[PDB]
RNA sequence: UUGUGGUAGACGAGCGUUGUAUUGGAGUUGAAGUCAAAGCGUGAGCAUUGGUGGAUCCAAUACAAGUGAGAAUGCCGGCA
RNA sequence: UUCUCGCAGUCAGACAGUGGGGGAUAAGCUUCAUUGUCAAGAGGGGAAGAGCCCAGAUCAUUAAAUAAGGUCCCCAAAAUA
RNA sequence: GCGAAACAGUACCGUGAGGGAAAGGUGAAAAGAACCCAGAGAUGGGAGUGAAAUAGAUUCUGAAACCAUAUGCCUACAACGUGUCAGAGCACAUUAAUGUGUGAUGGCGUGCGUUUUGAAGUAUGAGCCGGCGAGUUAUGAUAGCAAGCGUUAGUUAACCA
């Protein structure tokens, strides 16, 4: 017989945070931001308690999509009906709606799972500057 | 005040007055076994192993784990065995860290 | 030897049995040292001798 | 001599009953879905005590790797300073002093860092 | 303090007898029997029967006050059944299977009388575990 | 020291049921049956206590078998 | 793995590599020779796969080193040029 | 066990020959519940007899499937061969045991027999529970093991007591 290890009994040290994709990769950003959402960076990590701190995105808009991307790749959303796969390319995404796209990239990196809900609600995306999240006091952080 | 000491083949952190389980050493309850294979004592920790760190424990019980069945079972072979496993252990405490 | 306790010289009274219809633990199960499927695991037989 | 059953078939089928005890339904009343769901589970359990194992391990990789990364130092580098340093300990040990002790852990990372291989 | 009356082979099934036993359970006196007075289901005039026979050996027999008795617990259990043969189509033949209850209502005064059940419940499980220490000391003295 | 995956199959060692023969023992101060519980065994299996039950049962060594049920669109009874 | 005696089961095979026949250098086709696996064999890789690769499960351990394979996230583990 | 422990070759099926069931146990003794209450009554609740009435004629014991009630835990964004390994919180306290009941959540996970090269199987068999249900006997042959008797050995069959 042996030691067990200390295991978080849903402890909370959960923190707000900021960070600015003014230039940052679709791809390198989704996947810090996955990261940093489940708490895999954290030191203590125990895989049933979401202990991940939460996380803004500010200027989602001027994210970039390297070589043509922007016109060869597509975005697919199928309804359950017939017909209802509605194509989206990159420069349309980038446009029109740019917050849910990045929302995609972040969810698609997450474990099919019943935490991953909470996991992509911890994730508030925004296309502009302004934030009504000011009040959460979040901190600063780069490339994340 | 910790040590990291390896009875048997796993490696226990060990404080002051701490109670941990390891295999079987074939004594009996009472005594004052000293576990001679030490990691790391306070801040001095040896490569191999610390040289006359000594841990001194004393038995509390020599009792069983729980039982566990194996049962196993090839589908549509004509094969069902089953078995019984109730692995013993024993339980000392941490007494004095020998300097 | 009393006849509270009688015993047999070793290896003399008591051979292993060869119970063919209670369960597979035995080694004789089922099929009960037939085969699969064919006239010699059928209830008639091993056939006519030197056929 | 007609030899009857009776608590013979009753006595080995309710252990079985008690085993499948905590199942849903017809797992836990009836002896033959509840034999067979046993069997099942332990072969579940067998499974599992070899992942369980495995599985141990990753996760103690895993913090320690992310312990690491605070410092700036890699988990395949760190191992490889064990080696050449002479010092044995388990990555569960590891773990552990980097979860409960801080700076006991921070000491053997500085120890490994730059000192003399040997 | 259970006051309780019975009726055994009831005619009416225990399907269409547990509807109407959930709407008197936890009920007052006076408000069950005006409740199950004026609801248009069969099992309606055979519970009141059984219920007002209940009320009279708990205010008679067992010395109840009477301005405090609720309905504890009104069941119908499975009674036995009788079997018919219907002749169906083309000379097949079915088993009509006429379906009895056995209908027991008790009250109580004391509206804590889940606890004493659970209190009997905790005694006997006590007296088994008394009865195996005495057995271990028996054993060890020898 | 060399080993221990396993169907058809071969070999060896055991458990359990009923009864009989020799010994001993328990039982209206409560036997069998029967239910429950947080026990013991490597496996068939074996105990302890409490409730119900109301008269037989247990241990050892041998012997004889209508001696071991999950499946046969199996038979009967009951219930979904 | 030779000889003697007792008791068998087996006579429907499958796929992969290699050399061919029949087919059309078609078949997850059919018929042979040989090396392996499955049948009667779990584990790891192949996303999922009886037969391909690494190998052979006595039971327990929340110990360590490795084979095929791999190290942005899902998912354990990398960096330089 | 005779098909038939009871009024069984009966009930019942068929024009007929013919086919053919199931069903036992109150208590030592009926002392078989007078009487009161509710109800139309059966009946139920008391009373009484009895050692026992949760032995009450539904009458020895009373298992499981099945149907209801309740203490405690969980469950209404959730992809599920229903379990297993970890795991908070909740509620208790035992054949005192690194205890028991439930299981927010994480990892893994396509039943059992049959027959097939190959079955999670869009092949097959079982609705569930309980009982019954398939390697025997007689006479001989061979082989293994063991015992008795032995080198002019060994052993009786029928039959008699
Ligand atoms: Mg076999
Ligand atoms: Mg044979
Ligand atoms: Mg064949
Ligand atoms: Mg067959
Ligand atoms: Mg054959
Ligand atoms: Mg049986
Ligand atoms: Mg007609
Ligand atoms: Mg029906
Ligand atoms: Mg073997
Ligand atoms: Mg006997
Ligand atoms: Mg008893
Ligand atoms: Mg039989
Ligand atoms: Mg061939
Ligand atoms: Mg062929
Ligand atoms: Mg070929
Ligand atoms: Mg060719
Ligand atoms: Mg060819
Ligand atoms: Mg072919
Ligand atoms: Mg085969
Ligand atoms: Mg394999
Ligand atoms: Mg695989
Ligand atoms: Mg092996
Ligand atoms: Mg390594
Ligand atoms: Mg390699
Ligand atoms: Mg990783
Ligand atoms: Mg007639
Ligand atoms: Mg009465
Ligand atoms: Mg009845
Ligand atoms: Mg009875
Ligand atoms: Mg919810
Ligand atoms: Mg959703
Ligand atoms: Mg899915
Ligand atoms: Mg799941
Ligand atoms: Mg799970
Ligand atoms: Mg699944
Ligand atoms: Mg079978
Ligand atoms: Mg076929
Ligand atoms: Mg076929
Ligand atoms: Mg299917
Ligand atoms: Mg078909
Ligand atoms: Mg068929
Ligand atoms: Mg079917
Ligand atoms: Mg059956
Ligand atoms: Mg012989």
């Amino acid at each position: 017989k042996t030691s067990m290890l200390t295991k978080e009994q849903a402890n909370k040290r959960r923190q707000w945070y900021i960070v600015d994709a003014a230039g940052l990769v679709l791809g390198k950003l989704a996947v810090k931001a996955a990261d940093l959402i489940r708490g895999k960076n954290k030191v203590d990590f125990t895989p049933n308690q979401d202990c991940g701190d939460y996380l803004i995105i500010i200027n989602s808009d001027q994210v970039v999509l390297t070589g043509n991307k922007k016109e060869n790749e597509f975005w697919y959303h199928h309804s359950q009906y017939i017909g209802g796969i509605k194509k989206v390319s990159g420069r349309d995404m980038l446009k029109k709606q740019s917050d849910k796209l990045v929302y995609n990239a972040v969810k698609g990196m997450l474990p099919d799972n019943r935490l991953s809900r909470r996991w992509i609600t911890k994730v508030h995306v925004f296309k502009g500057d302004k934030h009504n999240m000011e009040a959460q006091k979040p901190t600063t952080l780069n490339w994340s | 005040m910790h040590a990291i000491v390896v009875c048997g083949s796993k490696q226990y952190l060990v404080h002051e007055n701490d109670t941990f389980f390891v295999e079987k050493l074939e004594a009996p309850v009472g005594k004052e076994i000293q576990l001679d294979k030490v990691l790391m004592l306070d801040e001095k920790i040896g490569a191999p192993y610390l040289e006359k760190a000594r841990v001194v424990c004393v038995v509390e019980k020599h009792g069983l784990q729980r039982k566990v069945n194996v049962i196993k079972h090839i589908s549509q072979k004509h094969h069902l065995k089953k078995y019984g496993h109730r692995q013993p252990y024993t339980k000392l405490k941490v007494v004095r860290f020998v300097h | 030897m009393e006849l509270n306790q009688l015993k047999s010289v070793p290896k003399a009274r008591n051979h292993k049995t060869k119970t063919l219809g209670r369960g597979h633990g035995s080694g004789l199960g089922k099929t009960s040292g037939r085969g699969q499927k064919g006239q010699k695991a059928r209830k008639s037989g091993l056939t006519r001798p030197g056929f | 001599m007609r030899i009857k059953g009776g608590k013979q078939t009753r006595v080995r089928r309710k252990k079985w009953l008690k085993q499948a005890s905590g199942s849903f339904g017809t797992r836990h009343a009836s002896y033959k879905v509840a034999k067979q769901t046993v069997i099942q589970a332990a072969k579940y359990a067998y499974r599992d005590r070899r992942n369980k194992k495995r599985d141990f391990r990753s996760l103690w990789i895993l913090r320690l790797n992310a312990a690491l990364r605070e410092q700036g130092m890699t988990y395949s580098v760190f191992i490889n300073l064990l080696k050449k340093h002479n010092i044995e300990i388990n990555r569960k040990v590891l773990s552990e002093l980097a979860i409960k002790e801080p700076s006991k852990f921070n000491l053997i990372v500085q120890k490994v860092k730059s000192e003399q291989p040997k | 303090m259970i006051a309780f009356a019975k009726q055994f082979r009831v005619r009416i099934s225990p399907q269409k007898a547990r509807l109407v036993c959930q709407l008197i359970v936890g009920k007052k006196t006076a408000d069950a029997q005006n409740i199950l007075s004026n609801t248009p289901k069969k099992a309606a005039t055979l519970i009141a029967k059984l219920l007002n026979s209940a009320i009279a050996n708990a205010t008679n027999n067992h010395g109840m006050n009477g301005d405090a008795l609720y309905v504890f617990e009104c069941v119908a259990n499975q009674g036995p059944s009788m079997k018919r043969t219907i002749p169906r189509a083309k000379g097949s033949s079915n088993m009509i299977t006429k379906r009895s209850s056995n209908l027991v209502v008790k009250l109580s005064d004391n509206p804590n009388e889940r606890q004493e059940l659970i209190k009997q419940q905790k005694a006997l499980v006590k007296k088994r575990v008394e009865g195996q220490q005495k057995a271990k000391m028996a054993r060890q003295k020898a």
